[PDB]
């Protein structure tokens, strides 16, 4: 009744979906001129902090990725914004496409991990002279919960926000249905709606970071 | 509690000013809307009627084809704006 | 029928999930008290800190019962 | 004094003219989407002070593009039957 | 195509050659994962 | 500063106006007992149904 | 679950693809410094 | 003036403002100092 | 080797919808033309069932509530805190 | 009926989310015992503090007890 | 009946929460030991707290209860 | 029977209200630990705090315990 | 159906896996807060020592509702 | 067979032992961050007596995991 | 018979008992990493306190696991 606006859509029997996709990529437009209008100044100051912030502890080989980070975290804090409108689509809760995001990047990291660093890559799998006792019962809670990181780095995002925009449809449901009875209980919702909206911003953004940031710190080690 | 009270006192005043203030602008949409107190003349009757005979007599000739596009789209513009009063008397109903 | 009342235990089950966000909720604003209790300066990023783990509890809370709803309403 | 002219310029007579000495092809399509893209930008954005509706217009355009993308899943459940 | 490789291939070179090396065997080993399930998902179909 | 009307729309449009408010009427009337009987058989239905499943459940 | 109509991935996955590697690896990359 | 200039105009006004492409050849150009 | 801007582009009435549609539309109504038209307009939608109401009306009604209020209390401060990272620019190479 | 018996099942297994709220509670009254005990002055803005956890753990408890409410009977 | 089951069933389930106030008021009355034993001027104050916290979570637990009840006798 | 088995299991849940005024009794009890190894000298009163707050957690759980005997005997 | 009625009923328990998730998560970044406050001076280190326990803490709940999801759907 | 629906259903809820693990290494790693704090020059020892930690809570969390795994496949 | 399948319902959720195992564990870890990170001549008779908590706590959730089996393989 409700898992309709996670179908995926085309109006008619034709490829519409990859447009629901770069249409963010004109809400950032880039500059010729030296100064420029408002919107590419606040967006441009915007990015220089973040980077300035995020892109500190890592070295100086790892410091190649500031793009691809930033990118990365662009994108996301786009279309999960955008997806809060009345009637429009979120392509990340489309599973696929953040596995598709998650794996390439973790396990090119532990590529470049195991390419060079050989030894010591393995070694991360041994935490500093830890007990001669239980050296198996280590190495391999280490191995299995390292091949756990990109389904939860995508699942977690994945979720999220599915859940946050099930939950408004229904409250909002919930609305009108008690607006059929009465007035106050409406208003009540209607409130709580507010919350909702404004905490959904608000995470949108927060798992963009974390994102970005696990994945930082996964080169940060496997540099 | 009371000083909230007392708040609501000063948000009525409030209201009072908000009331004030949109009143000259409403004055401004009556003075629109002043022309009538009573239903229009039937003296320009004969004026319309005659525009819309001159409007049949460019049509039935071919002759109004000469026209600009700007100019029909405003005549079908307001012509769907008169059209829109219908389904108003529907809502009536 | 039986399937129904089965999809309303799960449901009844799955609620419960909330309770771990609901102690990092108080446990987290009890440390960020004291944090500034004694340390009434630095107050903008101790409550930076305190919302960054505000959401990671709260997400986890949803996840449940988003798995709720997801069972009684879709299966 | 021109055969090419703002569409609305021409006329309904000369409608077919400008219809048949326009071009149609792929290349001016892209070259017509840059012409609407950019009449916008450089008269709603591209300037000292640009505002809100320098922006809300296109993400109110794009809902009821979404909306119109919609229609035929809500036709299945208006209030009333006969409208 | 000239006007498109001249515009995302002069720029976009030294990343795809000396950097993302490593990220395109990833996307080849989401192909090979998806290839296997949409397979799955297709032979328990065909079967009811 | 209002502007007079150019006579042939404030013709146009009041006489529509109580067209349709005829016409609203109009349809009010024509419809209501059509609507009123095929929902009223429609409850002998679902009685009839409530009472199947009552002998057949 | 609609996300599990697998029938869309390749699509999606492409497109995420051809925008998380393309354009913003344009616009992005013609930002400047201070 | 400034603002009926672009980077390259600074890139001629300024050759030390500029983010040379070997010492730096990525992105932002240069590092995060 | 580049051109200026203006101070302000097309104005604009209820922040949406641009205004020389009204001047365009002055000859034949004037002025109380073009609010009838859109009242219209939205009471035909509503009336025939174009647009059908549900929990999404509200979300959208909400979200715009929150950023009218947004926009209303932070507009003009952020215009100047970007027109001061433009002098800032511009003194701080000046 | 069986769908009556997962129903109120349902509910009772499902308005147990409380705990979230009493644990947080505790521990946010003894983290403000302890932040005071140290510093008499800003009982101001640490009560601030307080009542802020106070309302936002009782958020999730009564999140839980309207999807409880929401399953009981009226769906 | 099977519902009948059910009743006592779920006005028993209903009583899983007051773990919040047991662990509430330990580290409720931990704190206040702790205060007291770091500043003794706060005595009173620090044991008007304590209730507070006492009355809260001890509510909380007891209006669960009366769920379980209300769900004995539905 | 089935209420029979109803209130087996219902008293087999109710009897998991116990865990909470376990560990809350565990804490009180760290904390008083640490607060006595701050200030030797307020030993009695530290306990006095102490023992109240174990009557009060073992007053929840005995009431915890004591539904589930009336479910046993409903 | 009985017979996927369970697999209902396994995945509602199993759903709560996540608790110990929410718990540990809150507790890390009080434990943040307080290490912050205390030295300012190592907000870095103080930071990747967090959210390394954050990805850890986090995994194991998601592993359960994978599980739940599993015995659902196969 | 309600045989095998049970055999599920207690795979299920047996997984439960876990958020043990979860809140015991959340609780090890906040201590790991306060005593780094006030003696950041004994980090080696400290870290390893933090694994010694985290190991044998994620065992003792994990067995349950694996009951349910065995319990399925095998009995 | 449906006695395999309270059997394993039973046993499963009885299973539960290793949560507390795993969360004392933990709060015993952290609790020794401070008190090291303040005082470290004492790290013998500290050890010596960590294992014996740690297998109390250990033990307390064993005795179920095993009486779990017991329930399993007996009754
Ligand atoms: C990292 C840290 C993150 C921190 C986040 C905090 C925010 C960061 C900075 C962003 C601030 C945005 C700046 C801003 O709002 O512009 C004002 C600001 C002021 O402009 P100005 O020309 O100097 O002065 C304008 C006056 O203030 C004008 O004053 P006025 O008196 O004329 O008021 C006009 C107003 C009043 O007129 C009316 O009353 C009309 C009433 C009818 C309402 C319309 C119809 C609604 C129908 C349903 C209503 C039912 C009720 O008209 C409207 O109502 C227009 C609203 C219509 C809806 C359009 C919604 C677009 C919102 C765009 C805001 C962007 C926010 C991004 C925040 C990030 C996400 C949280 O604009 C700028 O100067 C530059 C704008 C820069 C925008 C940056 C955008 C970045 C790219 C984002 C892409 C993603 C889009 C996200 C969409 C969601």
């Amino acid at each position: 009744n409700l898992f309709a606006s996670f179908i995926a859509p085309t109006m008619m029997g034709l490829p519409i979906v990859t447009l629901i996709i770069m249409f963010p990529s004109l809400l950032f437009p880039t500059p010729k001129r030296l100064i420029n209008n408002r919107t590419i100044s606040i967006q441009q100051w915007l990015i220089q902090l973040t980077s300035k912030q995020m892109m500190a502890i890592h070295n100086q080989k790892g410091q190649t990725w500031s793009l691809m980070l930033m990118s990365l975290i662009m994108f996301i804090g786009s279309t999960n914004i955008l997806g809060l409108l009345p009637h429009s689509f979120t392509p990340t809760t489309q599973l696929s496409m953040n596995l598709g995001m998650a794996i390439p990047l973790w396990s090119a990291t532990v590529f470049t991990g195991f390419r060079y660093k050989t030894k010591t890559s393995l070694a991360h799998f041994l935490p500093q002279g830890t007990p001669a006792l239980l050296i198996p019962m280590l190495v391999i809670i280490e191995t299995i919960s390292l091949f756990i990181q990109p389904v939860a780095l995508a699942v977690r995002l994945t979720a999220n926000i599915t859940a946050g925009h099930l939950l408004i449809h229904l409250i909002g449901g919930a609305t009108l249905a008690l607006l059929n009875i009465n007035t106050m209980t409406a208003f009540i919702t209607f409130t709580i709606l507010i919350l909702l909206t404004i905490l959904e911003f608000a995470v949108a953004l927060i798992q963009a970071y974390v994102f970005t940031l696990l994945v930082s710190l996964y080169l940060h080690d496997n540099t | 509690a009371q000083f909230v009270r007392n708040l609501a006192e000063k948000a009525p005043v409030l209201v009072n000013a908000a009331v004030t203030y949109s009143k000259p602008r409403l004055a401004t949409f009556w003075h629109y809307a002043k022309v009538e107190l009573v239903p229009p003349t039937p003296a320009e009757i004969p004026t319309a009627i005659q525009s819309l005979k001159k409007i049949v007599n460019s049509a039935q000739t071919g002759s109004f084809k000469q026209l600009t596009v700007k100019e029909a789209l405003l005549n079908g513009l307001v012509a769907t704006e008169v059209l829109m009063w219908f389904y108003v008397g529907e809502i009536i109903a | 029928d039986i399937d129904t009342a089965a999809k309303f235990i799960g449901a009844g089950a799955a609620t419960v999930g909330v309770a771990g966000s609901g102690a990092g909720i108080g446990t987290v604003f009890g440390s960020l008290i004291i944090g500034y209790a004694r340390n009434p300066s630095l107050k903008q990023q101790l409550f930076s800190y305190a919302i960054l783990g505000f959401a990671l509890s709260e997400a986890m809370g949803l996840f449940c019962l988003m798995v709720a709803f997801l069972i009684l309403f879709a299966m | 004094p021109l055969k090419d002219r703002r569409l609305l310029e021409v006329k309904l007579g000369e409608l077919p003219s400008w219809i048949l000495m326009r071009d149609f092809t792929p290349s001016g399509i892209a070259g017509a989407f840059q012409r609407g893209y950019y009449r916008y930008y450089n008269k709603y954005v591209n300037v000292k002070k640009g505002s809100v509706a320098g922006l809300s217009m296109v993400l109110a355009a794009y809902v009821v593009f979404n909306y119109c993308r919609s229609y035929k899943e809500l036709k299945h459940e208006r209030l009333r039957k006969y409208h | 195509l000239q006007s498109l490789i001249k515009n995302v291939w002069i720029p976009l070179k030294p990343y795809y050659t000396q950097v993302y090396q490593e990220i395109w065997v990833g996307m080849g080993l989401m192909g090979f994962i998806v290839y296997k399930i949409r397979s799955a998902d297709k032979r328990s179909k065909a079967l009811k | 500063p209002p502007v007079q009307v150019s006579p042939l729309i404030k013709l146009g449009r009041y006489s529509a106006l109580f067209l349709g408010v005829a016409y609203g009427a109009k349809r009010y009337n024509y419809l209501k007992p059509r609507a009123e009987e095929e929902r009223r058989i429609a409850a002998e239905e679902k009685k009839k149904q409530d009472e199947l499943k009552r002998i057949e459940r | 679950m609609p996300q599990l109509d697998t029938s869309t991935w390749f699509i999606t996955i492409t497109s995420m693809i051809m925008t998380l590697f393309i354009l913003f690896q344009l616009k992005i990359s013609n930002y400047s410094y201070p | 003036p400034f603002d009926q200039m672009t980077i390259e105009d600074l890139n001629e006004v300024f050759p030390e403002t500029k983010l040379d492409k070997k010492k730096y050849p990525y992105w932002p150009h240069r590092p995060i100092e | 080797p580049v051109p200026p801007l203006p101070e302000h582009g097309g104005k604009v009435r209820l922040g949406l919808i641009p205004e020389e549609f009204f001047q365009f539309l002055y000859p034949k109504t004037g002025v109380t033309g073009p609010y009838v038209l859109g009242t219209g307009l939205i009471l035909y939608l509503l009336s025939k069932e174009i647009y059908v109401i549900t929990a999404e009306t509200f979300s959208a009604i909400s979200t715009i509530g929150v950023l009218v209020y947004i926009v209303k209390k932070y507009g003009a401060s952020i215009g100047a805190f970007a027109d001061k990272l433009n002098e800032q620019k511009i003194a701080q190479l000046e």
